[PDB]
């Protein structure tokens, strides 16, 4: 069976630095992709960047391209998210979202989805 | 077999940042990388970087960080060079020069024309 | 930021004779070496790469050989078409540097 | 004697998905030099004991030349399956020779990092054993038509060995010469002194 | 690079009837490249809309694509008081990817 | 009074094949029967006596030798055969008697790491007699310069490794070999079947 | 990685008694296999190799047996000088990993 | 037969390196392998690779490439174990062991008696 598990919820502290990373089993994993967004309690959401399982090339938004780095491994097929340069206003959900594969022909969009981690900032 | 050619006269303030575009034709494109090399009247030849627009790096030299882009289009085969926050001692004569995958990615097998660029006031 | 230095920055010879020019390192930079060479007024073209490499379309008479720190090109035969400036460059880490130039001109 | 020099000495040689072919015949082949290329290296034989390849006599011999990852040269032997098997070189199941491999780190790494060395990645098919491919087209991997664009479902097939001294063992570059040799009805010339 | 404007914020209708979600662009977008999505609150979003007209899998038939040119459009042919939650929709292009507002249903 | 042929066929580690191992069989029984519940793949090549006709026989003096080779160098195991293991590790005589038995031993002597215990040795001067075992681990000198000891240019070391594998092909996964020597002599049978 | 894990964690015994210690692996290890005994402060001492071959020295009352997945290791006759930890062990692929360790002792 | 001594106590700073040494007498060198295991102060033991001199093999475990580098000498008939950019966590008790060519390369016939080491201020 296809799933996304996500980490669990951290608290941090702001100029300190944050890794959330979420398995991926029940699909073929070494054709896919993953991209992270993160929304704030009743916000809209916020798209942050992907990457290719296969290949490492990455792909960051404008804002935020400086304080984002993407790693993967394919051994334990895992992607894993790192944010730096902490600040109050990234108390955020993220999210860790996938097509689906049969190892011929992927699925078209970003279909399957995970839980979610709560991270919160403060001092 | 292939030639390039690259703009013309080039003047601008120092208060100001310059675009410059490289032409390239013949060949294969996929197998290509774009280098820009400076050489000011009472010197000799310095580097800026490489870029590797199928493979997607790019590197430039660390005093040009943040100062030099150059990025190129796959379709119009052309190579395209930025330069922001002149200075009176950047006049100098801009070299576009490429790479080769047979051959080596760092390196500069063919030259274009090069570029009078000066900056006055 | 490996700092490449040329000697000698003034050279002169004759036609027909055979002239060799040093091209020295600060650090260990394997065997990623290149030479150019810039006739005043134009553009330059790569004349050895690697060191020991020729590029296609040169004439037989340059050559080159080094293995690291030291390395040397030597023409056989002098042609009118060979005075001019000569370049260093190296490819191993990065800033990729070049050289000061050797000036080449006719003995008169 | 054999031209050995130019397959074995050359300066630098062709990506794996871009192997070379080289044809060896009518030539005294002297096999007791290749023992003194690395202290240590890979010298399996498929079909012919290495001991008695100095008195053999063959119709041709062919060369084949790579450059390949540390640990991935495993793949490269009849039978097997992977990353360069199915999608770069395949060897045939009936295949009779041998395959020589040696570490290649003071000559094929840079500290900026090599990216000359490249290997296909995405493929619909597999490849036959002694098939060569090197159509650089944009990959599908998805349903709709990218019609030559680098989205996602839509990949460029080859990437990079991004070489550099600083790797392990694992990841260092390693040159592969494959010789296959073969007897048919014509006379063989290839033989030791 | 990329702007998907929508409107109304705020929807209000009842169970039986059909509701309609609208998400404009700014510019020239390809109808393969672009999603819609939909999160209970406090929920993941699921993927409802690719391709501008196809559906997934396990996505009741109620809903329906309409997917034009530049001004994407989607009309849910019949409602269920699941279908009452928030909606987002994602440009896929070249450009860096972005989200809309979002819209809410009563 | 049956031979001890369990002992043989079913050992926990079988000798290298540089150095064979090598056993005596005299004053029992021997019923070859029951060598015949082995792997179903086993090859049976008899020289001298046909192979279903062992039992009613009264042999003088048998021995028997196991050591461990590759898939496709079991060919190699025959009288009057030539290469690396015909010459430098085992070699038979020109009028050799007894059998050989063959079976594939893919589940017992390979490891997904590498199985380095199992050698083999390919360099020597000259070809071993009939029946002769070196375990020698001299440097060989394969120039003039003299080793002195010293494993550098033309100085390699005679010796390799079977780094076994289950996912190697049919032709490199281990075999294990047990070879039969038969004789008949001046003095009566000590070793007769039933 | 293989994952071994072993049971049950803490043992207690009479000085004559007979005791089995059983070893699983996550995965499929052929019959490769070894144990090891370690007194409180000491330097290890193997024991068993290959799951059934008994190591030269060690006392015959030792006995160990297992295909796959499943292992034990059983004591015919209990000693004195028998009280310590043991240790499971797996040489097939890299990354040998080791047991959690039994630890076995006396009862009052 | 075979017994192997250690070196002694090392005490480090966590920006640092330690040298272990082990040195085996009785028997051939040439059939030796040399294989090392770290034992936790409170937990159970741990293995780190091995090196097989005669076939000039090495292994090491999945964490500690590119940390951990084990040679051995023929001369001195000794080994030794490289552990560079040490951590808190990496303090624990040293063992050097011995695996024989009849038995196995891979399992450890015979011990050292092991070294402590012990990272702080």
């Amino acid at each position: 069976q296809m799933q996304l598990v996500q980490s669990g919820p951290e608290v941090k502290k702001p100029g300190t630095s944050v890794k959330v990373s979420c398995k991926a089993s029940g699909f073929t994993f070494s054709s896919s992709a993953v991209q992270w967004v993160r929304q704030a309690r009743g916000q809209h959401l916020e798209w942050i960047g992907w990457i290719v399982v296969g290949s490492g090339n990455t792909n960051y938004a404008q804002k935020f391209q400086e304080r984002v780095t993407l790693t993967r491994d394919m051994s334990t097929r895992t992607a894993y998210m790192e944010l730096s340069s902490l600040r109050s206003e990234d108390t955020a959900v993220y999210y860790c979202a996938a097509p689906n594969c049969n190892s011929t022909t992927c699925h078209d969009g970003f279909d399957i989805w995970g839980q979610g981690t709560v991270v919160t900032v403060s001092s | 077999q292939v030639q390039l050619v690259q703009s013309g006269a080039e003047v601008k303030k120092p208060g100001s940042s310059v675009k410059v575009s490289c032409k390239a034709s013949g060949g294969t494109f996929s197998s290509y990388s774009f280098i820009w090399v400076r050489q000011a009247p009472g010197q000799g030849l310095e580097w800026m970087g490489r870029i590797i627009p199928i493979l997607g790096i790019a590197n430039y030299a660390q005093k040009f960080q943040g100062r030099v882009t150059i990025t190129a289009d796959k379709s119009t085969t052309t190579a395209y060079m930025e330069l922001s926050s002149l200075r009176s001692e950047d006049t100098a004569v801009y070299y576009c020069a490429r790479g080769t995958e047979y051959g080596d990615y760092d390196v500069s097998h063919d030259w274009g024309q090069g570029t009078l660029v000066t900056v006055s006031s | 930021d490996i700092q490449m230095t040329q000697s000698p920055s003034t050279l002169s010879a004759s036609v027909g004779d055979r002239v060799t020019i040093t091209c020295r390192a600060s650090q260990s930079i394997s065997s990623w070496l290149a030479w150019y060479q810039q006739k005043p007024g134009k553009a330059p073209k790569l004349l050895i790469y690697k060191a020991s490499s020729l590029e296609s379309g040169v004439p037989s008479r340059f050559s080159g050989s080094g293995s690291g720190t030291e390395f040397t090109l030597t023409i056989s035969s002098l042609q009118p078409d060979d005075f001019a400036t000569y370049y260093c460059q190296q490819y191993n880490s990065y800033s990729h540097t070049f050289g000061q130039g050797t000036k080449l001109e006719i003995k008169r | 004697l054999c031209p050995f020099d130019e397959v074995f000495n050359a300066t630098r040689f062709a990506s794996v998905y871009a192997w070379n072919r080289k044809r060896i015949s009518n030539c005294v082949a002297d096999y007791s030099v290749l023992y003194n290329l690395a202290p240590f290296f890979t010298f399996k034989c498929y079909g012919v004991s290495p001991t008695k390849l100095n008195d053999l006599c063959f119709t041709n011999v062919y060369a084949d030349s790579f450059v390949i990852r540390g640990d991935e040269v495993r793949q490269i032997a009849p039978g097997q399956t992977g990353n360069i098997a199915d999608y770069n070189y395949k060897l045939p199941d009936d295949f009779t020779g041998c395959v020589i491999a040696w570490n290649s780190n003071k000559l094929d790494s840079k500290v900026s990092g090599n990216y000359n060395y490249l290997y296909r990645l995405f493929r619909k098919s597999n490849l036959k054993p002694f098939e060569r491919d090197i159509s650089t087209e944009i990959y599908q991997a998805g349903n709709k038509p990218c019609n030559g664009v680098a989205g996602f479902n839509c990949y460029f097939p080859l990437r990079s060995y991004s070489f550099r001294p600083t790797y392990g063992v694992g990841h260092q570059p390693y040159r592969v010469v494959v010789l296959s040799f073969e007897l048919l009805h014509a006379p063989a010339t290839v033989c030791g002194p | 690079e990329i702007v998907l404007t929508q409107s109304p914020g705020t929807l209000s209708l009842s169970p039986g009837e059909r509701a309609t979600l609208s998400c404009r662009a700014s510019q020239s977008v390809r109808s393969s490249y672009l999603g819609w999505y939909q999160q209970k609150p406090g929920q993941a979003p699921r993927l409802l809309i690719y391709g501008a007209s196809s559906r997934a899998t396990g996505i009741p038939d109620r809903f329906s694509g309409s997917g034009s040119g530049t001004d994407f459009t989607l009309t849910i042919s019949r409602l269920e008081s699941e279908d009452f939650a928030v909606y987002y929709c994602q440009q896929y292009d070249n450009s860096p990817w972005t989200f809309g507002q979002g819209t809410k249903v009563e």
